[PDB]
């Protein structure tokens, strides 16, 4: 599923991701953006046998298990499979796990959204 | 996304076989390993057979490896475990699983994502 900018603004609003952590919601919607383009399918592997996962690819050496990536942490305590759910839930709950433990975790959002209007990213949408 | 269903369950002699169905309905797309988990009862589950429906790779558990055979249908999105040869060690509830992209030991439940309701399969 590719969701749409403010179908994801909704989702992410629904699992409390506004203002989570201090981040409001167009940092979320943002880093997905241009993390995965809205793309709950989209899956990055890199060349330390690590992939990033979902619509925040999260990456399987620290937050999910892929069950073929060394020094896996499971820091989510989630399969990766989880996070290629067409739902953003554990996609979600993980990125939250990574904000708790700054959203410069995603190089992604520290590179396109933070320091930007992220908040344009939920302009237009009903929330 | 994904709804699994399963039967062929049943009772049987050791040394019969039985042919348990897995339909997968839904998201069918987002599914990359299409797995049979077994747990007797009391006891802890047991990936028994998988197979990624686009390449059609299937794994087997050493214990039905060689005996018990996993085929899938994609046409039908449904996935068959042959159990051949039974033997009381199977007497369990066989579960049909479905795991997306992002799990990669298809014998290990903790990756799937979808489960079917199990179905049981005693060998007397």
């Amino acid at each position: 599923k590719v969701f749409g900018r403010c179908e994801l603004a909704a989702a992410m609003k629904r699992h409390g991701l506004d203002n989570y952590r201090g981040y409001s919601l167009g940092n979320w919607v943002c880093a997905a953006k241009f993390e995965s383009n809205f793309n709950t399918q989209a899956t990055n592997r890199n060349t330390d046998g690590s992939t990033d996962y979902g619509i925040l690819q999260i990456n399987s050496r620290w937050w999910c298990n892929d069950g073929r990536t060394p020094g896996s942490r499971n820091l989510c305590n989630i399969p990766c499979s989880a996070l290629l759910s067409s739902d953003i839930t554990a996609s979600v709950n993980c990125a939250k796990k990574i904000v708790s433990d700054g959203m410069n975790a995603w190089v992604a959002w520290r590179n396109r959204c933070k320091g930007t209007d992220v908040q344009a990213w939920i302009r237009g949408c009903r929330l | 996304d994904v709804q699994l269903v399963e039967s062929g369950g049943g009772s049987v002699q050791a040394g019969g076989s039985l042919r348990l169905s897995c339909a997968a309905s839904g998201y069918i797309a987002s599914i990359n390993y299409l797995g049979w988990f077994r747990q007797a009862p009391g006891k802890e589950r047991e990936g028994v057979a998988a197979v990624s429906p686009a390449g059609g790779t299937p794994y087997y558990a050493d214990s039905v490896k060689g005996r018990f055979t996993v085929s899938l249908d994609n046409a039908e999105n449904t996935v068959y475990l042959q159990m051949n040869s039974l033997k009381p060690e199977d007497t369990a509830l066989y579960y049909c699983a479905a795991a997306r992209q992002g799990w990669y030991i298809p014998l290990n439940s903790y990756g799937y994502n979808y489960w079917g309701q199990g179905t049981q399969v005693t060998v007397s």
